[PDB]
RNA sequence: AUGAUGUCAUACUUAUCCUGUCCCUUUU
RNA sequence: AAGUGUAGUAUCUGUUCUUAUCAGUUUAAUAUCUGAU
């Protein structure tokens, strides 16, 4: 991400989820890191929810409330169209949040 | 140059096929799957007729379609794969007529590309699930399922990556319950890839990898791999579990091998061939298509063959296993490239060129005299063939669908002004040069003259439960006749009119009462023997009258009206009242009495003094006026009709107006039918009411897929109209014409155009119009043949070896070989060779059918390129220039050599003569004329040759050519010449110095196939990748000259055409209309493109586009600026296709489209329907 | 502000419905020939 | 008369970011 | 006379190669680096 480029994205193959996004991160763009003009509906991949992980946020990686869209940027770039964008690794953020 | 696109007639050809029950009901369906629009068909079961149940444009790339039934159901879905990555099962929708997307599923990245899933889509035969693979490196399985509320829910895809992987074709496996599996003919790439010596390419043998979906596992895996002996084609899965063994039967070259699962043994079997076909022995044979006919009992393939013969294949099986494969010579047909076989003994081949085809099953292949070749039966050695004429199948039909048009011509060839278009499109036996006219056929069924002064037609039924027409009036200039209709047409008199002179008017009144109207008075005359009589009060006289369901209005002179109402009891009741009108009546309209009311609600009357006036027939209004209309000419008919209904009047002029249906009038709304009175009657066609016509054309008006669309009639003026229905005629039309009777027939409901080719030999290049002589002459090339005269020296061959066998020499069967020559339309055309062609000069009579003029060149030549024109040097001789090549191949290392013979074209243009025949360097592939001399390409090089005594002297040379000459446009000064693998490029040709200097080049390249010269410095070109563009020079082209080039121009215009167009020219349609460019396509379709000329029109244009591409997307999940931006992207275009779905969307679209627009959504259909009248026909 | 295009849209519009109209009755007219 | 070098300061960009938790380690 | 942290970038200050050659790595080529006279 712009905000996060050490992050990996899942890349995996779509499944028939829909996917949420945490209410601190409401409205971000899954890809384009936006925050206007959403096109479409953002899908989850198949191993990316299953219990535990079912419900969480996907770029906040929190508990979501709102359902997510990817940006139009992304949509008419040919983005969307795009593996499972989980953000599967946590890192060079939140990290030593917790200790202060 | 905002250009507007308009599809006047959709893509004929048929690219994909599936046939099942579709509706949900126990008539069966035909999915048919064009280039980029989609179809379902429900021909006639007894009629036989084939009827477009609904057409809808795909907005995309139709690769791949495969139907679907889910367990326990009884109506089929629609597996749509398109060039986009999402994966799309539709469902039929009859009750709204229209394709409801029942799931839609993304799997990856848009264009066709080799990881793009696409390029193959199967269904399983359980039902239960789905594939989807591409040409390499993906194949993804979902899961079908029902729901609780019967929802087909569309589970997660199963990965199924197998890298280095080229899956030549996909198929289902039998599975009945168990394990679904799927098979596909793989081929390893990735060892070959890592061969420097070139060993490891061969010895790569293509091998069925059976993969098996564990339901339990939930996951994809290779259950089963089997190499075979050498590469296959086609796949055909044989249905296994209660009804027949598993098993996929794999068609290759020269072999058909059925290795199903299990132990069970692989089958061989040969493909036959023609018994002394005078086709290349090199040339094998493959399966083209196969269909199959599954039963209870048991279950058969008809396959047809690269020469078209269609056998059939049956499975004989074991207890267990595979006995044989029993195929048998089922019949002779054409170059097929789809076989659906129906219910009620159908079978639907589409052609991959010319007419589609629907034929009769009648025999089932057995109990016939032709044998049975076995797998069981060795050979060593190949089964001859003996061919022969449909023996098995009847035709019942045949689906015209102009396919590849590979030249056009939009221009008054003919003496009439309506422009014709004649459309060259064939290959080779199936050539044909329609001349396609705006119009609508008309089947005379039969015609009769009529005496005297004939002035008035109709048809009365006998009852209301009669099915038929029964009496049949002719009102002549002093008398009225009546005729009875019962398949014995003579003279009536026992009806019960009495009309010695010449009536007003006779309808049907009640149920079965009549209800006649002459000067004299009215006549009732009901079910029994009477005739209640009424007479006109005074000297006033009948000058018009109108019947309705339930009541009937009469107008006498002086404005004086009178109303008759239907009681319940059959009398006659008569108005109480005296209505007057403004002044008297030129003429009337009375709608019918609709299934709940009793009566009409409006009445119409227009006064002779340009005025129109309704008027409410209710009771609490009766004899009330309730809206006035304007009428800027004598009122010459009136008419209302639904379909929601609309109010039509024809002025005195030749023009009419029309109107919406309403308490008050609404729009307005004109076309010009004119130079003829606008005189108008009712009819019912397709199940729908209409207005036909009667001016100099018969305009023939009626709803097209929720839009009113009307054409003239290809046939004589019609003076008086009405509606005949029989047994043998079901809804024609009994018209009187100037002395003469004419019960014709129209069933050809798809508004288009009507057409009939005049078929040639070999298929065309190009086509040059002779101006005088008004004759055409079309070049006749094909490659990969046969001369006539090679065919008859390799029959002679073929002869004299069949004589060297010696066989008991007293065979005397040579005689039938020579003899005896198959039609090559027909039977198929036994040509081959790899570097063999063959061309053929014929000019023919464009208003007849005779080649008035033929001319055969050799057997190693090959024709590119023909025009006509005079010479500089020479007088009134306009000489005929037509190029071939020698020694020519599709591979890349041919040209041998070039030569342009010189037609002389003499004897008023009916007599060719090739005096002169200068060679040329490369291949040419163009002729043209330039300040007199003949401007050629010959490959690289631009030759402005001069026409001499041996040979067209070389009076200029030009070297800058980057490929080769693609395409020469002689402007006045400049010459546009568009290369193969370059774009346009405009050089000057200065005549002072005689030198050809490139003045510019493009930006983009372009492998341009067409070209048209827009203006002075405009020059439109297509793309063999399937693009259509539009350069414009600048102001600051510096026409005098003495990263490639120096000067460059701009693309003005870029829009995907969706099909490969090879032709455009144009000019002038619909006469009184703007001109436009009309362009062909290699998928038979004709669109025509005109420019906006309002700024205001283009927002508004550009605001319902904007608007469409959210609310009424495409069902293919493409987006419409993909779509159009395939290749190049779009440069002012406005896609009006996309735009017609506006009378088609939905209610709440069409009131969200008219918010966004701010104007109402009749207003859009109006706006809409202007630049099709303005700028079409 | 809008609001004074809008008067003008429609103005413009009106006159673009006129010089259709006459268009139309010039083609009728040249049909009639 | 452009540059390489790197402790030590300085401006900037990523619409960067403050309640984040042991809901999951319960191994002997 | 107040800002917290997470990654990266540039402009400032101080220092160094008149080493003649050969071979190699590396470089687009230099350069740098590695061994001998």
């Amino acid at each position: 991400a712009k905000h996060h480029p050490d992050l990996i994205f899942c890349r995996k193959q779509a499944g028939v989820a829909i996917g949420r996004l945490c209410e601190k991160c409401d409205g971000k763009c899954v890809i384009c890191d936006s925050y206007v003009r959403p096109c479409t509906l953002v899908r989850i991949c198949d191993e990316c929810n299953y219990g535990s992980y079912q419900g969480r946020c996907v770029i906040c990686g929190g508990p979501g409330v709102s359902d997510a869209y990817y940006c139009k940027e992304c949509t008419i770039q040919e983005k969307d169209r795009d593996g499972c964008p989980k953000i599967v690794n946590l890192g060079s953020s939140k990290t030593d949040l917790f200790y202060e | 140059m905002f250009l507007y696109n308009l599809t006047l007639q959709r893509a004929t050809g048929i690219s994909f096929a599936i046939h099942g029950n579709f509706s949900g009901t126990k008539q069966q369906e035909i999915v048919v799957s064009r280039g980029k629009i989609l179809e379902l068909l429900r021909p006639d079961p007894n009629t036989g007729k084939v009827h477009t149940l609904l057409t809808v444009e795909v907005f995309g790339v139709i690769r791949s379609l495969m139907a679907f039934r889910l367990t326990g159901g009884t109506k089929d879905y629609i597996v749509v794969g398109s060039d986009s990555g999402r994966i799309v099962i539709l469902e039929y929708q009859p009750s709204k007529n229209m394709f409801e997307k029942i799931h839609q599923e993304t799997f990856g990245k848009s264009g066709c590309r080799r990881i793009v899933p696409g390029q193959f889509l199967a269904v399983d035969p359980k039902g239960r699930a789905v594939m989807i693979s591409a040409i390499e490196k993906q194949k993804l399985v979902y899961i079908l399922n029902r729901d609780a509320a019967a929802r087909l829910t569309i589970s997660s895809p199963l990965e199924a990556h197998k890298a280095n992987t080229l899956v030549y074709h996909v198929v289902g496996v039998d599975v009945g319950f168990e394990n679904p599996m799927f098979a596909c003919l793989e081929m390893d790439y990735e060892e070959a890839d890592n061969d420097p010596t070139g060993e490891a390419a061969a010895n790569t043998q293509q091998t069925l990898t059976f993969y098996e979906l564990d339901l339990g596992l939930n996951h994809v895996v290779r259950k089963y791999s089997e190499p075979l002996e050498e590469h296959g084609n086609f796949l055909i899965t044989v249905p296994g579990g209660s009804d027949g063994p598993s098993g996929v039967l794999i068609c290759s070259e020269n072999y058909i091998t059925y290795k199903n699962f299990g132990d069970q043994p692989d089958i061989r079997c040969p493909i036959p061939r023609r018994r002394n076909d005078l086709d290349d022995p090199e040339r094998g044979m493959i399966f083209v298509c196969s269909a199959t006919h599954k039963t209870k009992s048991m279950f058969f393939f008809l396959a047809q063959t690269e020469q078209g013969d269609i056998f059939k294949i049956t499975l004989e099986t074991d207890e267990d296993m595979v006995t044989e494969i029993r195929l048998k010579y089922f019949d002779t047909v054409p170059v097929a490239a789809a076989m659906c076989v129906l219910k009620t003994g159908f079978l639907f081949v589409a052609s991959e060129f010319g007419n589609h085809y629907l034929y009769q099953i009648a025999h089932l292949g057995d109990d016939d005299e032709e044998p049975e070749f076995s797998s069981a039966m060795p050979l060593e050695d190949t089964f001859f063939f003996q061919p022969r004429p449909l023996k098995n199948l009847v035709l019942v039909d045949e689906l015209d669908s102009l396919s590849p048009i590979l030249f056009c011509q939009i221009a008054d060839l003919a003496n009439e002004d309506t422009p014709q278009l004649y459309v060259a499109c064939g290959r080779g036996p199936r050539s044909s040069l329609r001349v396609l006219r705006h119009g609508l056929e008309v089947s005379e069924m039969a015609v009769s003259e009529l005496p005297g002064n004939p002035n008035a037609v109709w048809t009365v039924r006998r009852h209301i439960e009669d099915e038929f027409d029964a009496y049949i009036i002719v009102s002549f200039v002093n008398a009225t006749l009546v005729l009875s209709i019962g398949e014995t047409v003579e003279e009536v008199t026992d009806s019960g009119f009495l009309g010695t002179t010449p009536t007003l008017s006779c309808s049907l009144l009640g149920d079965d009462a009549l209800v006649q109207v002459y000067p004299d008075g009215i006549r009732h005359i009901r079910a029994d023997k009477r005739v209640n009589e009424w007479k006109t009060p005074g000297k006033k006289t009948i000058v018009k009258c109108a019947v309705n369901q339930r009541q009937v209005v009469i107008a006498l002179t002086g404005g004086e009206l009178v109303y008759f109402e239907m009681d319940p009891s059959g009398q006659l009741n008569e108005y109480t009242e005296r209505k007057e009108m403004s002044a008297d009546v030129v003429c009337m309209s009375l709608a019918n009495v609709p299934p709940g009311e009793q009566r009409s609600r409006f009445l119409a009357v227009g006064l002779v003094d340009n005025t129109v006036r309704i008027i409410s027939l209710d009771p609490s209004d009766c004899l009330q006026p309730l809206s006035m209309q304007a009428l800027p000419a004598q009122p010459e008919s009136l008419c209302i009709v639904e379909m929601f209904l609309y109010l039509n009047i024809g002025l005195q002029n030749g023009v009419l107006l029309r109107t919406v249906l309403d308490p008050v009038t609404g729009d307005l709304s004109d076309t010009r039918t004119g130079s003829r009175p606008v005189k108008l009657f009712r009819v019912r066609m397709q199940g729908q009411e209409a207005v036909l016509a009667m001016s100099s054309r018969s305009w023939l008006s009626y709803s097209y897929q929720s839009r009113f669309h009307l054409t003239p009639l290809s046939y004589e003026t019609l003076e008086f109209a009405s509606g005949f229905a029989s047994e043998q005629c079901p809804e024609g039309i009994v018209a009187i014409s100037t002395n003469t009777l004419r019960i014709l027939a129209l069933e050809k409901l798809g508004a288009v155009f009507n057409q009939v080719a005049f078929p040639l030999q070999y298929t065309p290049r190009k086509f040059v119009i002779h101006p005088e002589s008004n004759n055409l002459i079309i070049i006749e090339t094909d490659h990969n043949a046969y001369t006539e005269a090679t065919k008859a020296q390799r029959k002679q061959q073929m002869a004299e070896e069949m004589v060297e066998a010696a066989g008991e020499l007293a065979a005397e069967m040579a005689a039938a070989f020579l003899n005896e020559n198959l039609p090559e339309s027909i039977f198929g055309a036994p040509k081959a060779g790899n570097g063999q062609w063959a061309s053929v000069i014929r000019v023919m009579n464009p208003i007849q059918g005779n080649t008035l003029d033929l001319v055969q060149l050799e057997q190693n030549e090959a024709a590119f390129s023909v025009a006509v024109c005079r010479f500089s040097n020479t007088g009134e001789d306009w000489y005929v220039l037509v190029g071939v090549a020698k020694d020519l191949i599709l591979n890349p290392r041919s040209v041998a050599g070039g030569f342009v013979y010189t037609y002389k074209l003499v004897n008023n243009g009916e007599k060719l003569e090739f005096l002169h025949k200068t060679p040329v360097e490369e291949v040419p592939a163009a002729i043209a004329p330039f300040q007199g001399r003949v401007l050629i390409g010959v490959g690289k090089l631009l030759r402005v040759y001069d026409l001499g005594k041996k040979k067209l002297l070389r009076k200029c040379e030009n070297k800058h050519i980057a490929n080769y000459i693609s395409g020469i446009q002689t402007i006045g000064h400049r010459v546009i010449v568009s290369d193969v693998q370059e774009s346009f490029i405009w050089v000057r040709y200065k005549r002072n110095e005689n030198q050809l200097i490139i003045f510019a080049d493009d930006t983009y390249p372009r492998w341009v196939t067409t070209a048209s010269l827009l203006d002075y410095d405009t020059v439109a070109g297509a793309d063999k990748f399937g693009n259509i563009c539009v350069v414009r020079l600048p102001p600051n082209t510096n026409d005098e000259v003495d990263n490639g080039a120096s000067q460059k121009a701009e693309v003005i215009m870029n829009y995907h055409v969706g099909e490969t167009v090879l032709s455009l020219q144009k000019t002038t349609l619909i006469p009184g209309g703007s001109e436009s460019l009309v362009y062909t396509t290699l998928s038979g379709g004709i669109g025509i493109l005109v420019p906006f000329t309002s700024h205001e029109d283009h927002d508004f244009f550009q605001h319902v586009e904007m608007h469409l591409r959210s609310e009424h997307p495409p069902l293919c999940g493409r987006d419409h600026l993909s779509f159009r931006s395939y290749y190049f992207p779009v440069k002012n275009v406005i896609d009006g296709d996309l735009c017609e779905q506006f009378n088609s969307m939905e209610p709440n679209k069409q009131k969200n489209v008219s918010e966004e627009l701010d104007r109402t959504p009749p207003e859009v259909s109006k706006k809409l329907e202007d630049i099709r009248t303005r700028y079409a026909f | 502000e809008t609001i004074r295009r809008q008067l003008e849209l429609e103005k413009k519009k009106k006159q673009d419905l006129d010089d259709e109209e006459k268009t139309a009755k010039f083609i009728e007219e040249q049909v009639r020939r």
